[PDB]
């Protein structure tokens, strides 16, 4: 006579929280992070194409041919151009 | 595991039936699906939930389940229906998993200077040692190869 | 319909591990489970395991329990399969297939075209007889193929 | 992404946010 | 929740129901257990995956957008260019944060409605063959063995069959 | 729907109820027919017309906005001007699409709530003089001729009068 | 309202319940009166204060932003600068007005759900020891003195105790 059935819902030990306008820090069973905050700390090839690092020289020194930029005389193709605060 | 007959054959236009026999842990307490597999191609679902067909599977394919045995049926047999057929179901045996049947094939009616020396004996036009399994030529005669190291 | 596209073929040595992937069209989040099924030459398919949407839970067959790991990058619409301690017996065609709903089940309604994993003690070598991965041929006990 | 507004290639949209988590499941209440 | 079920008249959740979001816990002489409700969990997973894809598709990727250089005699257009860049970042940050805040509220209410819909479905099935004992449980007036329980969870409970068998 | 009525316990719609959005289908010895519920259809038409006007009024018309010309020595401000024009278009496109997506969801839930409100109104009227037979139908315990049916649809059903006349 | 309570089956409000948003009016031989329901009024005040703070925090303050001067030979960048300033104002005006319109609708529905939740809580308590007489009132089948009424409002009404004492 003690046969019973109950409706209910899932729970787990997730500790991730989400916000609403009505309430902050709501623990939910499942969620996705939509925000990337992690990088690798390097300048890389861009789809198999290496960038052009100008190093000691700036745009003017590269194209004009400053003696310090013989390393750049061989530049043909690149994916981006990088200057530094020391590119003088 | 699920047991099927290894091989069945029939003439075009006939109806064949492929039995899949398991235990109370698989077929006797869960749904049964069937897959058709053609050479070089992935398994193709024919029957799900014992007897339902997906979109695109013709009327002549059908399935059923009786207690512990499931059964695939094909009518109006065609040359294109000659393939391997597999049953599958959800086995609660040890850890639960998906289990396939064994399968049922349906048929429709200079060197000797390097201190080494190998033998060459070819064979074709028919119908320590390695042996080539009989492949299939474009001629449709069987061919192979064999070597004694 | 849905397209499942497995990554390229793999050839690996025993005891190493291989990580193949399966990229699904649309989405990128899916509401149905995806599992991996392999099939050795002259054999029936054998299920390996699957993964559930949102929940991320996995089930593995007892035979591969302990050395298979299924994971999902839902933002990239991709599912991965890593198999370790490779034996020669692991040489088979590997398929990803999707289920009709969110639970893994005997019913997989759409499959990828499959990719091959070959596990041999051999390494690649040029022919002189005695070459390895196929460019009918027969294989010696060396694992090397010799053709004519 | 919140790493940098200057980007080369195919990148995520830059925002100043520090958290952007989107609920997929329900309110988690394991012990009552 | 707006529908009074989650953290409402159903006081809490079930860590022991692992195969889905909403479902049942039964209890009869043969034993007890949990079981997810596949059909309703599936409908929710449809909508939530759709929701997440919708957010993704609305935020098209940012392509190459680099800065510019100005001389000491071009500070008005330098500051204008800075004003433009900052302005758009403030607006997409607002858009992103607001969308997630609002969608998070709706997602939780959505789950709450789904639980309430399920409870009322069962209530409508069992009618007065069982006693609504609050906390989301129904106490049967007849013996409900495993087949009986299985039919409740399939939605094909047989109210005439058991109305004559009450204890 | 969030309220369980539309595509819920009322399994489907009525192509034969042409004069409104929500209403009744009755069935007694004299005959059968449909009838829209004017008061509730009107309230919804009020709100939806208001909703559509609200969308209109928030999107003030675009007046004359033409492009500009730049020389081969003005590419920084040319690209800045392009950046500005493209940026605002991306933002109004997002605003427009998002508003319609969100309002569409709310509009459907709105209709679902209106149907549920109507059903519960009738249920509250008929009380236990009629049997809730699911699918949104009430089966009367007394003969309910056309005047009886008309009074249910007016909200002035007479529960005392018929409580003594049950079959 | 989406939940049928406010301006729904509870036809109107109470200027005489001054200590909260939702509550009770009782009536027995000893006397009558109003009493706010603290626990539910508190939960709503939590959420609404949170809502208002959320709006505040999303609208960061505007710092010094002055205009610029241009010559009669700089009208293209003058008009560009004007285009930028006007554009952003049109967008924050849209954002501000839309947020308040949408939040206002949700706030009202929120209150409507809270009233309905309270009514169903009491209904679930009293069960069939009282008659649901519509308009949100329960008429008791047993004498309910002040202690009895106080226990209903505390959620600890004793359905077994009074089920034997019905008039
Ligand atoms: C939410 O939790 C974080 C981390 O525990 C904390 O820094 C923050 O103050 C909390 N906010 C609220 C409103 O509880
Ligand atoms: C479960 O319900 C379906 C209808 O939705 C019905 O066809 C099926 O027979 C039911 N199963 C059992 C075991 O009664
Ligand atoms: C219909 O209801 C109104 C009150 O809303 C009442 O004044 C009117 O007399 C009713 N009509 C009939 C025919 O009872
Ligand atoms: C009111 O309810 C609380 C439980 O929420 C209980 O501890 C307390 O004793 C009750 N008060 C009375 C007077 O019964
Ligand atoms: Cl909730
Ligand atoms: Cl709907
Ligand atoms: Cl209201």
């Amino acid at each position: 006579d003690a046969d019973k059935i109950c409706i209910g819902y899932h729970a787990n030990n997730s500790t991730d929280t989400v916000d609403t306008v009505l309430e902050k820090n709501v623990t939910v069973t499942h969620s996705v992070n939509l925000l990337e905050n992690k990088h690798n700390g390097k300048l890389c090839k861009l789809r198999g194409v290496a960038p052009l690092h100008l190093g000691k020289c700036n745009i003017a020194g590269w194209l004009l041919g400053n003696p310090e930029c013989e390393s750049l005389a061989t530049a043909s193709s690149w994916s981006y151009i990088v200057e530094t605060s020391s590119s003088n | 595991v699920l047991t099927q007959p290894p091989s069945v054959s029939a003439a075009p236009g006939q109806k064949v039936t492929i039995s899949c026999s398991g235990s109370s842990s698989n077929i006797g307490n869960d749904y049964v699906s069937w897959y058709q597999q053609l050479p070089g191609t992935a398994p193709k679902l024919l029957i799900y939930d014992n007897n339902k067909r997906p979109s695109g599977i013709p009327d002549r394919f059908s399935g059923s389940k009786s207690g512990t045995s499931a059964t695939l049926g094909i009518t109006g047999l065609q040359t294109g229906d000659e393939a391997n057929y597999y049953c599958a179901t959800w086995d609660r045996r040890p850890t639960a998993y998906v289990v396939f049947g064994g399968g049922t094939k349906l048929t429709v009616l200079e060197e000797l200077q390097a201190n080494k020396a190998t033998l060459v004996c070819l064979i074709s036009d028919f119908y320590g040692v390695e042996t080539t399994t009989p492949s299939k030529q474009s001629n449709n005669k069987y061919a192979a190869s064999s070597y004694l190291s | 319909e849905v397209q499942l596209v497995e990554s390229g073929a793999e050839v690996k040595k025993p005891g190493s591990s291989v990580k193949v992937s399966c990229k699904a069209s649309g989405g990128p989040f899916r509401s149905y489970a995806i599992s991996w099924v392999r099939q050795a030459p002259g054999q029936g398919p054998e299920w390996m395991g699957g993964i559930i949407p949102i929940f991320g839970t996995t089930k593995y067959a007892p035979k591969f329990q302990g050395r298979v790991t299924i994971t999902a990058d839902d933002f990239a619409g991709t599912v991965y399969m890593e198999l370790s301690s490779l034996r020669s017996e692991d040489t088979a065609m590997y398929y990803c297939a999707k289920h009709m709903g969110y639970q893994v089940r005997e019913t997989m309604d759409v499959w990828g075209k499959g990719t091959t994993v070959t596990v041999s003690s051999a390494s690649t070598k040029g022919p002189s007889k005695d070459y390895f991965p196929e460019p009918p041929a027969v294989l010696q006990s060396s694992g090397l193929y010799s053709l004519s | 992404q919140n790493i940098h507004p200057v980007t080369i290639g195919e990148c995520p949209k830059y925002v100043k946010s520090t958290k952007l988590r989107m609920a997929t499941g329900l309110r988690n209440i394991p012990s009552i | 929740g707006l529908f009074g079920a989650i953290a409402g008249f159903i006081e809490g959740g079930w860590t022991g129901m692992i195969d889905g979001w909403y479902g049942y816990h039964h209890q009869n002489e043969q034993g007890s257990g949990y079981a997810a409700d596949l059909k309703s969990t599936q409908n929710a997973i449809d909508g939530i995956t759709n929701k997440v894809n919708s957010v993704i598709e609305k935020m098209n990727t940012q392509f190459t957008a680099v800065g510019k250089e100005f001389s000491h005699l071009e500070r008005r257009i330098e500051n204008l260019n800075k004003k433009v860049d900052d302005g758009f970042i403030d607006i997409w940050t607002y858009n992103a944060e607001l969308l997630v805040l609002l969608e998070n509220e709706r997602t939780l209410d959505y789950h709450d409605s789904n639980v309430k819909t399920l409870y009322e479905k069962v209530r409508s099935q069992l009618k007065n063959n069982a006693k609504e004992i609050g906390n989301g449980c129904f106490e049967f007036y007849h013996k409900c063995d495993d087949t009986c329980m299985e039919s409740v969870k399939n939605g094909t409970y047989d109210y005439p069959k058991y109305s004559e068998e009450a204890k």
